[PDB]
């Protein structure tokens, strides 16, 4: 899996 | 386990998954703490936020 955080929603 | 994008969410390496909103996607998995979702949609199969997408069925 991406070992970026994920965005938060807009 | 079928689930539709709430919002746009283009691809930025890592494996990740390009998705429109309303698009139908199956949830294949989840990282350690959910945060990630991996998917498949017409388009292909990587990983979108789970913040992203919504449970169709009830």
């Amino acid at each position: 899996a991406p070992t970026m955080p994920p965005p938060l929603p807009p | 386990n079928l689930f539709v994008a709430l919002y746009d969410f283009v691809a930025s390496g890592d494996n990740t998954l390009s998705i429109t909103k309303g698009e139908k996607l199956r949830v294949l998995g989840y990282n350690h703490n959910g945060e990630w979702c991996e998917a498949q949609t017409k388009n292909g199969q990587g990983w979108v936020p789970s913040n992203y997408i919504t449970p169709v069925n009830s």
